[PDB]
């Protein structure tokens, strides 16, 4: 089981930081990414970390978003800044055994504003 | 940590000679599958296995045939998937092992899931990821070889089409797999083509060769035998005359496109080692030079008998050479047997029988084919019957 928070409303150029939160499995041993899921677009990859730690980011989140595992905790983090709108997506976490399977959390929703209304 | 799950005696049916016979089998978490001729503590571990199977990805069926308690494992054997059949004294025995196996089984599966997991890759976090259109249809060699002429190069090649029901080798004296591709219900296999013929047929017309033209033939089966054992660590497992051809030009050529061909320790159903190949080689060449099979009987029984009981007989027209080597070739023991040793090859190659032989030569083609298939074209199938 796989649960993601810290999503919500944040101003362009504001930050937030994305909690995958384990139970029952095991993060510290297995190839952990997050992906986010646009309104009318296609699924994508965001960013992975192996279990060496090493990371590897897509074009669209170079440079603004970072990807870090937390041993202690069972639970793998996604930093996000420099936000610009469109990064608005429901944004999921998920191992490579539950990617096959097509097993995914609820995910968390994050939108980014221009503006407050 | 591998350690063991359960142990005991099985009765194992024998896959040619109409037995059971006990072994002492270890069942362990890594899925090896191991059988003994006693047990490992009551001989001080000093003895090898007689059996190496593997429960991973294994299929288990409980019956009464032929005893009551049996059971089937489909099951490997390294790279080969097998079929073995198990007898137990009891009902609850048998359950017990049936339900022990499928546990390591299935802590295999898990293991493995796991261990997917733990090496993918960026790559393999994404969220997604030849054919008969090339090829001419020509002729047909077997019963389903035909004979393809590849659209793209012009190249001839023999296609092998099996409904659904050794790549990376190349030497100069075996097929080589050239193209492997599948349909939905079809299996394709692009080999070359030899279009000298079977050796099968060529003996036959000749009823006997001379120990020139054996040792030549000989000669490039030991080089094939050799690379295969040392650099693919590959066993053949498949000598016989049968699967001997020529090309155009007269030389060897190992094909797979007969149980006067097993060797006592299969018969008695250890485990496939290099002496299986080294019995082959002996059985083919005995024939050769004899125009006879050293073991036959129309009752398998008898044959089998024979081989395991019975001495082979030499016919007086051959020389001390060509009988030392075949007597080496044909030991029953396959550690006794010629090439059965850790040097392999080295010791047929070193015999007397090929004395003189440059084996770097033999590997450049540099033997004189004794006989020339008159095959006028690569489309000439005169030798196919």
């Amino acid at each position: 089981q796989l649960v993601e928070s810290g999503g919500g409303l944040v101003q362009a150029g504001g930050s937030l930081r994305l909690s995958c939160a384990a139970s029952g499995i095991d993060v510290r041993i297995k190839t952990m990414a997050w992906y986010r899921q646009a309104p009318g677009k296609q699924r994508e990859l965001l960013a992975s970390v192996l279990v060496s730690g090493s990371t590897n980011y897509a074009d669209p989140v170079k440079g603004r978003f970072t990807i870090s595992r937390d041993n202690a905790k069972n639970t793998v983090y996604l930093q996000m800044n420099k936000l610009i709108p469109d990064d608005t997506a429901v944004y999921y976490c998920n191992t490579y055994g539950r990617l096959r399977r097509d097993v995914w959390g609820p995910g968390t929703q994050v939108t980014v504003s221009s503006h407050h209304h | 940590d591998v350690a063991i799950v359960k142990e005991g005696w099985l009765h194992k049916r024998g896959e040619y000679i109409k037995t059971w016979r006990p072994r002492y089998f270890l069942l362990k978490n890594d899925g090896t599958f191991i059988g003994y001729k006693e047990r490992p503590q009551d001989v001080d571990q000093r003895e090898a296995p007689l059996n190496n199977f593997s429960v991973a990805q294994c299929q288990l069926m409980k019956t009464e045939r032929p005893r009551p308690n049996t059971f089937i494992i489909r099951c490997l054997q390294w790279t080969t998937v097998i079929e073995r059949t198990f007898h137990v004294e009891t009902p609850e025995e048998r359950e017990e092992w049936t339900t022990a196996i499928q546990t390591v089984a299935d802590g295999l599966k898990k293991q493995e899931e796991e261990e997917m997991d733990a090496s993918a890759e960026h790559t393999d976090m994404e969220v997604s990821l030849v054919t008969m259109n090339e090829f001419e249809y020509l002729k047909l060699l077997g019963k389903k070889v035909i004979l393809v002429k590849e659209k793209a190069t012009g190249r001839y090649y023999a296609m092998k089409i099996l409904k659904k029901e050794l790549q990376n080798s190349r030497h100069p004296f075996l097929t080589a797999l050239k193209y492997s591709f599948q349909t939905h219900d079809r299996l394709c296999f692009v080999m070359e083509y030899a279009n000298g013929g079977e050796l099968f047929f060529h003996l036959s017309r000749e009823r006997v060769f001379s120990e020139d033209r054996a040792r030549f033939y000989g000669a490039e089966i030991v080089s094939a035998l050799d690379y295969l054992h040392s650099e693919k660590n590959v066993v053949y497992r498949d000598l016989k005359l049968e699967n001997l051809m020529l090309d155009k030009d007269g030389h060897i050529k190992i094909t797979d496109f007969t149980p006067e061909y097993l060797a006592p320790e299969v018969l008695e159903d250890n485990d496939y080692g290099r002496a299986v190949d080294w019995w082959g080689l002996g059985v083919v060449m005995y024939e050769m030079m004899c125009g006879r099979l050293p073991f036959y009987n129309q009752d398998h029984e008898k044959l089998f008998e024979l081989i395991l009981m019975e001495e082979i007989r030499f016919p007086r027209t051959l020389g001390p050479e060509a009988k030392s080597l075949l007597s080496g070739l044909l030991k029953k023991d396959p550690k006794q047997r010629l090439g059965g040793g850790s040097e392999d090859a080295k010791e047929i190659m070193q015999h007397r029988f090929f004395a003189g032989i440059v084996w770097q030569h033999v590997y450049e083609k540099k033997l004189s084919p004794p006989f020339k298939p008159q095959v006028t074209s690569e489309t000439d199938t005169r030798y196919f019957d």
